[PDB]
RNA sequence: UGUAAGUUAGCAAGAAAGAGUAGCUCUGGUGAUUAUCGAAUCAGAACUUUAAAGGUUAGGGG
RNA sequence: UUGAAAAAAU
RNA sequence: AUCGAGGACUACCAAGAUUAUAACGGAUAACGAGGAAUUGGGGUUCGACAUCGGAGAGGGAGCUUUACAGAUGGCUACCACUUCUAAGGAAGGCAGCAGGCGCGUAAAUUACCCACUUUCGAAUUGAAGAGGUAGUGACGACACAUAUUGGAGGGCAAGUCUGGUGCCAGCAGCCGCGGUAAUUCCAGCUCCAAUAGUGUAUAUUAAAGUUGCUGUGAUUAAAACGCUCGUAGUUGAAUUAAUUACUUUGAAUAAAAUAAGGUGUUUAAAGCAUGAAUAUUCAAGCAUGGGACAAUGCAUUAAAAGGAAAUUGGGGUGACAGAAAAUAACGGGAGAGGUGAAAAUCCAUGAUCGCUAUAAGAUGCACGAGAGCGAAAGCAUUUUCAACUGUGUCCAUUAAUCAAGAACGAAAGUUAGGGGAUCGAAGACGAUCAGAUACCGUCGUAGUCCUAACUAUAAACGAUGUCAACCAAGGAUUGGAUGAAAACCUUGUUCAGAACUUAAAGAGAAAUCUUGAGUUUAUGGACUUCAGGGGGAGUAUGGUCACAAGGCUGAAACUUAAAGGAAUUGACGGAAGGGCACACCAGGAGUGGAGCCUGCGGCUUAAUUUGACUC
RNA sequence: AAAUGGAUUUAAAUCUCCUUAUUUAGAGGAAGGAGAAGUCGUAACAAGGUUUCCGUAGGUGAACCUGCGGAAGGAUCAU
């Protein structure tokens, strides 16, 4: 019958919840059923953060962090495994 | 809302003593719900209650001892000519020696044992085995 | 619990153990008819529904308490 | 509905939930003299006019010899099974023919 | 008095169909001024005859 | 990136 | 006027009578009652026909005689029939007893006698196709000589017998048996159930707790109105030391019959040869003992019933931001959109890109949560109403559910204006493909936005109706009240709200549910709606609403042994995770190319013998 | 007291408008169902290779495709 106890979504109290874009395919999705996911990203990765430092014209520069909140639908988010297909009594674990 | 409340009432008694539970409240007390207690008393299936005064139909406390097993109300009281007792007790009650019915008359609650000795009839409020 | 909404409280006066209008204040009806300004106010016309039944509920009993004459009818 | 003095809606409801069977409704509906065949007759008399023979369906294979016979009494064609094995030979054309239903009621 | 199908819901419609209508003698209703005065209009009842829109004007219908 | 079908009954 | 009351009729007067407690109308293959078939209780079906009442004599209509007839084995007229005839005319009503034709699956002798019961008469006698006997009579019922029907795979008793047929004939109410070794067909032998009986087709009942008051189900199998308001209806908290209902009795209450009391028709079916008190009467009605529970309206309270008179609220209505695109000016001179790869397209009139400005359209990120509000739909920038809590405030049953009826009701859709930036049903190109009229890329009308008026459907979902009482353990959250800690933060008690974890318990068919889907075969708290195997089909017709698309109400004819629900194993996945293989990577040798040995297919022949056909 | 004239009452039978039931209508038109091996496609059941389904609108030989909103009975009870 029900696959999930609360249907996918996180919605209890509440009739309607407003729509929003997923980030990979665009594809319309309620904001509670959405994959959420926060990504915190230096501009400049490890593998060039020292080169930097050789040449900057400045003296105590620290490098600045890309904040950019990530939303996805199941269609890609199990696809881009972000997420997996879990154990039915496996399914449970929400840590 | 609140119908019936010895409908209410039993249904109390009937789950605090499937809980094994040594006293339960029922908050109102009216006239056939402490008659309904008297009918059981005498055949022991409960030892004594008591009656809260509080000015607004105060709780009623039965103390029981594991010996009941299920008393329920009957919902609209249904007339009981003194020949169709059979009908009831055949449907109603496990065995010819356990339970007994209870009815309303006109000489006050009785039960189903006395109220044959007594030649009459009525409406029915419930059982209990 | 409440006669519209469903929502139960148990809030109370408790007159202590020693002992030692109604129809008028809800004609809120009044005040609801803020309607001719707002005529889009839909949610406004739904509680004015809810509170004309009220005052038109203890019309039907206030008569048989022979409180108003049976000629009484609540019009705006 | 369970109160006393609600005999009227109890007995309105049966009434009304007593349409919905597939068999008793049957047996209320006036189809039974009109578009029934046979009617409320047990053995219906017609006259033999083809000779056919139904294929079985899918799980089996073969040809049922049949006959379509038009009744004296309506006029309506129906399709009749001869009963034995050959016995299409002994009916003939424009012949008394008895049709009496089958296992199956109706 | 009654009036169908259809319909753009307005129309079809004077749809179709049926009853009455004369003459004489009466009665009642519709107002102004404080009993008098004035208007053609509607309704009803007796009695009689050659049974009544039709001298002229004056839709045929489906 | 593309990737369609497998005659009825035992 | 009639024997008789009365609109029964007449003249006048007033507008009155019924109606959701089903009026008026419609169908019956409807004469009603006593009763019959079948039942554990409850019930369902039938009843023209023994007896009582009613109506009719082909169809109404009108009358005669008489105490009673609207008489029909009496009369008349008309409509439709039948019989004789001298061609001028005449009578007849078999739904009386036999009998004839038709109708059909369907039903007896064109007999005798008033002897039994009874009726009529001028009365002891006369009459009776009333009545009795005889005749046919496998509708049925009882006792009983010693012979058939159907079957032998499962339900259901019986063959592991032999010949034929080779998915053909065929059997099979259902599941099925038969495509060359039939437990089922056509046959030969045997025994299985019943026995004057036995198969067949239709209909009634029980099973059917598949019509459900006793007695069903509504998360997923079929089925809770999208939600709220609301009249009829049903159901309505405690308390008191004139009717009606309820309950106990009687009276009267047709027989037959139901169960029988008695009675050896030889038993029995029968029969009443003392007549059982025989009990019967459901529904109504009459008199009566009692008033607990109850319905009707002329004096107690103050219900964790209801209503009325410091905070919370993305509850409803009205009157800051830059992203994408456009426009303007400036820099730069060659590409830019896009895809797995490309192309159609834009760009030397200067594209893409960068700074600065201008106007409208739309939007309301991050904060944003299993958090809040709202009856549902829904509600997200700042600057009238609902609920909870507090309450020694007021009324006193004002209450719950609700046919009819009404409000609100996502998105799309219609009509007329304004707006028309982004996206974009139809549509146009470019790709991919065997084709692609689709997914992918570019462009673009309706639409997307506001106003006013319509439409009223959704996976309108928690697939779980509303109100009410009890209900195991635990963490945590939103808004209040009360203490300590001195608006926020930590903690205790308590009310309301959205939820969550465990259960060795309760329920369920299981998944699962526990703020019930628990308190249910130990079955009844109150109310409303819906469902009866799957298709046909939410289709037709009818009704009604809408400018329209469409909505609400809404069957049958016919067809079919399954359709469907939750979980187990296996297999499968152009699903994921973990390992392995000359499977592949790095290579060597090659085969495929040439001549020849050999095997296979094909052609050929009198025969060119045959098995094997991806690993 | 018989024929017969006339006026009333009850009125059979018939003609014109006015509803329920049964039929004829050809092939006619548009539906539906049933019958082992008949065409064209891949739409659905695995992520069925574009997740499926519901309401609505348009298109198209056919399943069906696409736009707006909703649902998980989804392939996520989760950062
Ligand atoms: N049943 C009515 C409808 O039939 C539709 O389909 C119908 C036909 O189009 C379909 O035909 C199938 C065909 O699909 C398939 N590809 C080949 C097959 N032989 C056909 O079969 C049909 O026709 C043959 C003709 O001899 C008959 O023998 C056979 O019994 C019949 N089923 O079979 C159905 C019945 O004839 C759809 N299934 C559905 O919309 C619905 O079920």
């Amino acid at each position: 019958t029900s696959k999930r106890r609360n249907n996918g979504r996180s919605k209890k109290g509440r009739g309607h919840t407003q729509n929003v874009r997923c980030s990979h395919c665009g594809r319309c999705v309620p904001k509670d059923k959405a994959i959420k996911r926060y990504q915190i990203k230096n501009i400049v990765e490890a593998a060039a953060v020292r080169d930097i430092s050789d040449n900057s014209a400045l003296t105590k520069y620290k490098l600045p962090k890309t904040y950019m909140k990530l939303e996805y639908c199941v269609s890609c988010g199990i696809h881009g495994r972000v997420v997996r297909v879990r154990s039915r009594t496996d399914r449970r674990n929400r840590l | 809302v609140r119908v019936n409340v010895l409908a209410d009432a039993l249904k109390s008694i009937t789950n605090a003593e499937k809980q094994g539970k040594r006293q339960v409240m029922i908050r109102p007390a009216s006239k056939v719900i402490c008659e309904f207690l008297n009918v059981m008393m005498k055949h022991q299936y409960i030892t004594d209650y008591t009656v809260v005064d509080t000015h607004r139909s105060g709780k009623i406390v039965v103390n029981l001892n594991g010996r009941l097993n299920k008393c329920a109300v009957i919902s609209p009281r249904f007339n009981v000519t003194l020949s169709e007792f059979d009908k009831w007790e055949a449907n109603l009650l496990p065995s010819r020696h356990f339970g007994a019915l209870v009815l309303t008359t006109s000489y006050g609650i009785l039960d189903n044992t006395e109220a044959r000795a007594k030649h009459t009839g009525g409406r029915i409020l419930g059982f209990f085995y | 619990g409440r006669m519209y909404n469903p929502g139960r409280g148990i809030s109370r006066r408790c007159i202590p153990y020693r002992r030692s209008e109604d129809l008028y204040f809800l004609m809120r009806a009044v005040s609801v008819r803020h309607l001719e300004k707002n005529k889009k106010d839909k949610d406004a016309k739904y509680h004015l529904i809810l509170i004309e039944s009220k005052i038109h509920r203890l019309t039907r009993y206030y008569k048989s308490a022979k409180v108003l004459e049976a000629s009484f009818k609540y019009d705006a | 509905a369970r109160g006393l003095h609600a005999a009227r809606k109890m007995l309105a409801q049966r009434r009304a939930n007593k349409w919905a069977d597939k068999e008793w409704k049957k047996g209320k509906l006036v189809t039974r003299y009109k578009c029934n065949p046979l009617g409320t007759a047990s053995h219906a008399k017609g006259l033999v006019q083809e000779k056919l023979g139904i294929e079985t369906k899918q799980p089996n294979s073969g040809i049922r010899k049949c006959v379509r016979v038009r009744l004296l009494k309506n006029g309506k064609k129906i399709t009749a099974f001869v009963p034995r094995d050959g016995s299409l030979n002994y009916v003939n054309e424009n012949d008394e023919v008895l049709i009496s239903g089958f296992g199956r009621r109706g």
